RNA sequence: GUAGGAUAGUGGCCUACCAUGGUGGUGACGGGUGACGGAGAAUUAGGGUUCGAUUCCGGAGAGGGAGCCUGAGAAACGGCUACCACAUCCAAGGAAGGCAGCAGGCGCGCAAAUUACCCAAUCCUGACACGGGGAGGUAGUGACAAUAAAUAACAAUACCGGGAGUCUGGUAAUUGGAAUGAGUACAAUCUAAAUCCCUUAACGAGGAUCCAUUGGAGGGCAAGUCUGGUGCCAGCAGCCGCGGUAAUUCCAGCUCCAAUAGCGUAAUUUAAGUUGUUGCAGUUAAAAAGCUCGUAGUUGGACUUUGUGUUACUUUGAAGAAAUUAGAGUGCUCAAAGCAAGCCUACGCUCUGUAUACAUUAGCAUGGGAUAACAUUAUAGGAUUUCGGUCCUAUGGGAUCGGAGUAAUGAUUAACAGGGACAGUCGGGGGCAUUCGUAUUUCAUAGUCAGAGGUGAAAUUCUUGGAUUUAUGAAAGACGAACAACUGCGAAAGCAUUUGCCAAGGAUGUUUUCAUUAAUCAAGAACGAAAGUUGGGGGCUCGAAGACGAUCAGAUACCGUCCUAGUCUCAACCAUAAACGAUGCCGACCAGGGAUCGGCGGAUGUUGCUAGGACUCCGCCGGCACCUUAUGAGAAAUCAAAGUUUUUGGGUUCCGGGGGGAGUAUGGUCGCAAGGCUGAAACUUAAAGGAAUUGAC
RNA sequence: AUGACUCUCUUAAGGUAGCCAAAUGCCUCGUCAUCUAAUUAGUGACGCGCAUGAAUGGAUUAACGAGAUUCCCACUGUCCC
RNA sequence: CCAACUCAGAACUGGUACGGACAAGGGGAAUCCGACUGUUUAAUUAAAACAAAGCAUUGCGAUGGUCCCAACGGAUGUUU
RNA sequence: AGGAUUGGCUCUGAGGGCUGG
């Protein structure tokens, strides 16, 4: 997979955490 | 380049000090994680045998490893132990105290045999190699 | 090369090896030194004193017929200013990047030059503090700097 | 591996240098790197110029000339055949073929 | 900046005498550097040698002979006791038969041999062979 | 800090009062330690790495705390008191408990011995020549570790070689006589008593069964392409690999190899110049911060005698535990060891010996003064005699204030270091305002009429309500073509229409000035394309998202049409790019050549020109680069630096340590957000990767 | 087991980002976890959701509330009586 | 010489009493809704309803937008 | 959130103003 988009992937991936763990505090 | 003056003793030592850990042989042994493993530093280890399993060997081989899943006694943790030479698996019987070792590359898989890292020594007090040459035989029956 | 910046320019005076007056050169001693006096009094800097000399009178260098530097000359007389003329000069660049700086926010350039030019200031009023050149309290402040020059 | 010494490009001593967009497709490219051809030539083409003389309106008339620069890209130069691929000697050879 | 004028005369003359030179200028000129030159010429490393007075620091022209393969300063000058001659010698110099190693000591500089039979420590300054 | 209290005594040790200090990137404070410290131990060309619970020294504790008596000495534990935690006995009312002393038991574990004998040696203790001593010694167990050293030797035959012949050498469970301790045992000796060893009567070897083992035989790596079995199964294999019906690799036999009374398997040193101070790397292999400033730190030109300012450094010496290490002497049968012994034959001797070196750093004391650090210098509070005054004080001295002399009276040089001034220049460097340019879009007017647009081909789309096309004019917003380059400016990002204003700058020129003011930089700062974020303006063009038309097996794409955010600007943020020369900065040195940009010097004769400009020739300094070349470097590509490197050291900052996991998790910090900065581990893997070569495609 | 993917009918468009047995879920006291000795309650999850969903605003949210709700501690004649 | 009442500390003392009467927050972990302050059904509903700042859309350049009036005229408008 | 203190009495210390060279 091409790094940028791979990074890309990652950026998304750090989201989802960021909200979910903040769902819960 | 390096720093070479005369009073730069701390330099060069602080320097050299964070650059060790970069070096995964000296971070393995200061970092404190080898207590966390299931032997904990100690060369050998105690267990009873859970139940007799075989693992697929890795390619391009093809065979079927006979391993033993055995839990430690001293800490009661659970690993997988290879049991060398032919036929010796019908020595070993589920719930009985085996000595375990390390397979040899301190904590590393070994071969084709996916992610087994220890193998059988002893088996309820008697070493596996007297048993498979009938030097002698384990204490029942 | 330069302190701030990528020049490596080597252009500079380059003093012949005769350190004696010339020949043809007649003025005295106590006769230039009292030029000096006379120049210094009109609020010419040591720099300034000796180009007019040079172009003027044809003394190429104080020393050779004094025997003495223009700078040390003034000190005897008390003519010497408070502030050195090299740190005087950086002051008042400073001075002007600011006054120009407040009309022109967005003058990057300058803002970039202005630290430069400060940095400078602070580097040679430490060297003048440690030989005793300026009061040991003696602090550049860019709120009364306009005061002390011009 | 680097190909060439000025990395296929004409940048010495500067930052930035502002593109040009192809002739052919349009791609943006620096200009220091297009491929730059100025072609002069008659605005009538060989094949209708004595046509054209034979039908002049006037006694003496000397047919202007079309001056185009075209800038390339280097896919659109090496398609269109402005330039080819070279050997490795080759490739250093920087004055123009006969 | 120039911080070992040392160096740089040690470095021109051994770049000029791989190149075949036969003169050789060194500048700027030191006393530290005039007395390094003297124990190379004592041991017939160099020619002659001739200080040129300018006025500020003097410039050294010096007379190359092909003798010399290789000279260079040691940075830092570390310190030199007697007993710990021997190691530097068996570090610096080709061999145990020829070659010196040039000391800072009280009282003054000079060549490792010499040390050992003044039995005087000092700083290294450089080597020569 | 003052005054007390307490203590054997100093001290915030404690009390009262008073002051506001004390420590810290030269790492305080806090955290971790499977951390008692040292003498030392292992390995070590050198430097170094790792270890140090344990017999010597120091400290600390006696299940956890606390308190205390006695005493010269204890905050004692084989002394007491209490609490807590465990636990013994009881007639249940009580009472007694401390093995991290020796032995022993349980438990824990990979992991460690006799519930033995003795005070004979060593030494300790008491009232004591005499008692006592699980200190200590002796024996038992003991393949921790270490030393020496058997398991055969010889001869004659048979057989087989070497230098027809004959000398030598090698094999055989052949045949012969010899040797001998393992064992066993009278004895003596040994010992406190026993035991072992040493010595020795008898006895004790031929398949001398008085039977050598542990790992291997594809490669690394010494040793078989032997035979049977198995058939990608079983297994081997540290790594590479072996096994799918003819296995040198598995299971066996045989043979062979290595070590050998030993050998195999499962933290740490070496190998590792893969932690690099000696001594490694960072153009492309992992690795220069986007750029500059900047404090601490680190590093800093030359110059002063050659012919009571303070330190570092060096020399020598004193002090410094033993044991261990090195090492002198010495025939315990040798040896590891031990510290003994030797000499002669008397009532003994050699005064017998029991050396010596090493021992970082810090501290102490002499000699040396090159190199180096800090401090110091011009209104000398200067040096130097001499002549007074005044004050204080002994059997003159001290302090202080003056006069007149003496003298060469007292300031290194100005770095092809740096700063500053000045001079004429140069530049697409920056800011503010302002001028101009065609094009695009839109509209108006006028003209014309069926198509225009777009594509490989088409379609979505527009059109007699006049599209596209043509001329004129206006508005709007953006952009600044050609000139324009292996050219310029800027710290980088970046910077290109005119003119004015504002401040700034490099280089050049300089017989101007200061005189080391410097180089590089943790912390901390300024700037930092594009995209993005908040709001206002503007909104031509282009255009993420969206919709649609095509293509296609499908096409959320590439092509086409329309279009939102955006694209421009202002205010405020964001701080990231292949922010690249994938190459940090300062300094020296080391080939040749032409061109070019800025400045200056010299020479020269032309200009539809006003000494100068333009051009021509020579040279100097500075800059962007290029070309040839190896005497260089490199894995090579290639590099005039990426050279001057095992012949290794000019200064300094950042930064890398197989590939992944991963720039992820977590904590902190910055941001409105997007995210930035800082930044792991578990686990996984034998390759990934760089340059170049031949093929195939 | 599930259905990334494919086929097929079809709409102006086929519910996207989110959220949920919710003050919105009929079935229903839904299923799992948690809280209790025991919970049709509460909370956290799961979602083919009878009939969730984006200024008919969706999802969050510190502070605030004589607003609705569950639990724990204190407190008690609410209760044992 | 003349001063008012704040703060701090110590000793002693009572049946541990002492903000002695009076006065004067219970506290904590969460869910739903509404951001908040404000307002509301006088006499059964004080709330999650209304309002609110913020956000967005629409009309209108006065010969006009919205609205009143039987007619004339008028409100927004002392406005842009 | 959580914890301590609070009476009476007898004292001590600290915090000011106006005149006088
Ligand atoms: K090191
Ligand atoms: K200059
Ligand atoms: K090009
Ligand atoms: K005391
Ligand atoms: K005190
Ligand atoms: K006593
Ligand atoms: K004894
Ligand atoms: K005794
Ligand atoms: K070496
Ligand atoms: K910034
Ligand atoms: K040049
Ligand atoms: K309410
Ligand atoms: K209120
Ligand atoms: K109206
Ligand atoms: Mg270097
Ligand atoms: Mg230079
Ligand atoms: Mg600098
Ligand atoms: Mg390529
Ligand atoms: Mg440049
Ligand atoms: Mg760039
Ligand atoms: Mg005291
Ligand atoms: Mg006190
Ligand atoms: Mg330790
Ligand atoms: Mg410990
Ligand atoms: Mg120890
Ligand atoms: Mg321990
Ligand atoms: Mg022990
Ligand atoms: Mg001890
Ligand atoms: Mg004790
Ligand atoms: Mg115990
Ligand atoms: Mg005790
Ligand atoms: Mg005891
Ligand atoms: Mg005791
Ligand atoms: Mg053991
Ligand atoms: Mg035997
Ligand atoms: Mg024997
Ligand atoms: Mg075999
Ligand atoms: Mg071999
Ligand atoms: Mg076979
Ligand atoms: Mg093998
Ligand atoms: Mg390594
Ligand atoms: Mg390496
Ligand atoms: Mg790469
Ligand atoms: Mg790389
Ligand atoms: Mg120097
Ligand atoms: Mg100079
Ligand atoms: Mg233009
Ligand atoms: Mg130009
Ligand atoms: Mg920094
Ligand atoms: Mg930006
Ligand atoms: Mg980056
Ligand atoms: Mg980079
Ligand atoms: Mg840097
Ligand atoms: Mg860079
Ligand atoms: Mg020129
Ligand atoms: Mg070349
Ligand atoms: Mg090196
Ligand atoms: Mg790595
Ligand atoms: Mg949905
Ligand atoms: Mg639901
Ligand atoms: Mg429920
Ligand atoms: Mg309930
Ligand atoms: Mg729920
Ligand atoms: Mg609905
Ligand atoms: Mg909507
Ligand atoms: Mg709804
Ligand atoms: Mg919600
Ligand atoms: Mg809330
Ligand atoms: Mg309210
Ligand atoms: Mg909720
Ligand atoms: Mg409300
Ligand atoms: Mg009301
Ligand atoms: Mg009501
Ligand atoms: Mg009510
Ligand atoms: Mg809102
Ligand atoms: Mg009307
Ligand atoms: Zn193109």
């Amino acid at each position: 997979m091409r790094a940028k988009w791979k990074k890309k992937r990652m950026r998304r991936l750090k989201r989802k955490r960021r909200k979910m763990r903040q769902r819960s505090k | 380049g390096k720093t070479r003056g005369m009073g730069a003793g701390r330099k060069l030592k602080s320097h050299r000090r964070r650059q060790r850990w970069a070096d995964k042989s000296y971070k393995k042994s200061h970092l404190g994680n080898e207590w966390k493993k299931p032997f904990a530093g100690s060369s050998h280890a105690k267990g009873i045998v859970l139940e007799k399993i075989g693992i697929e060997a890795k390619q391009p081989n093809s065979a079927i490893r006979k391993c033993a899943r055995v839990q430690l006694i001293k800490n009661g943790k659970k690993i997988a132990a290879f049991v060398p030479n032919d036929g010796c698996l019908n020595y070993i019987e589920e719930n009985d105290e085996v000595l375990i070792a390390g397979f040899g590359r301190k904590g590393h898989a070994v071969g084709d045999i996916p992610g087994v890292r220890f193998k059988v020594v002893k088996v309820s007090g008697v070493s596996l190699l007297a048993l498979f040459k009938e030097k002698k035989e384990k204490p029942r029956s | 090369g330069r302190m701030h910046s990528r020049g490596k320019g080597i252009s500079a005076s380059a003093l012949p090896y005769k350190r004696t007056p010339p020949s043809w050169l007649k003025i005295s001693a106590p006769d230039v030194e009292d030029n000096i006096c006379k120049f210094a009094k009109k609020g010419l800097t040591p720099s300034q004193i000796g180009v007019i000399l040079r172009d003027s009178h044809g003394i190429a260098q104080v020393k050779s017929v004094t025997g003495s530097k223009i700078l040390r000359i003034l000190k005897a007389h008390g003519l010497a200013p408070e502030i050195p003329e090299d740190l005087y000069h950086l002051i008042k660049k400073a001075v002007a990047i600011r006054k120009h700086l407040e009309r022109n926010r967005k003058d990057k350039d300058s803002k970039f030059r202005l630290i430069l030019v400060e940095s400078r200031i602070h580097r040679l009023a430490r060297y003048y503090k440690k030989t005793k050149k300026l009061p040991p309290v003696w602090k550049y402040e860019s709120t009364t700097a306009s005061t002390l020059v011009a | 591996t680097f190909k060439r010494r000025n990395g296929g490009r004409n940048k010495h001593g500067r930052g930035h240098v502002k593109f040009i967009r192809c002739s052919n497709c349009g791609k943006c490219c620096p200009k220091d790197k297009a491929i730059k051809r100025f072609l002069v030539r008659n605005i009538v083409e060989q094949a209708a110029v004595r046509d054209v003389q034979e039908a002049c309106a006037f006694e003496l008339y000397t047919l202007p000339k079309l001056y185009l620069k075209m800038q390339y890209c280097v896919s659109c130069a090496i398609h269109s055949k402005v330039v080819r691929v070279r050997s490795r000697t080759d490739r250093r050879v920087r004055e123009p073929p006969q | 900046v120039r911080v070992s004028v040392l160096n740089d005369a040690l470095k021109s003359m051994y770049n000029a005498e791989k190149a075949g030179k036969a003169q050789v200028e060194l500048r700027p000129s030191s006393k530290v550097i005039i007395k390094f030159l003297i124990v190379m010429q004592k041991h017939g490393y160099i020619g002659d040698f001739q200080y040129v007075d300018d006025h500020r620091v003097g410039k050294i022209v010096v007379e190359l002979n092909g003798r010399l393969n290789k000279c260079g300063v040691i940075s830092p000058r570390f310190d030199v006791g007697v007993a710990t001659i021997e190691g530097w010698t068996a570090r610096l110099l080709p061999s145990r038969q020829f070659g010196y190693i040039v000391l800072t000591t009280s009282a003054g500089i000079m060549d490792h041999e010499e040390a050992r039979r003044k039995n005087v420590g000092g700083k290294v300054l450089g080597f020569f062979y």
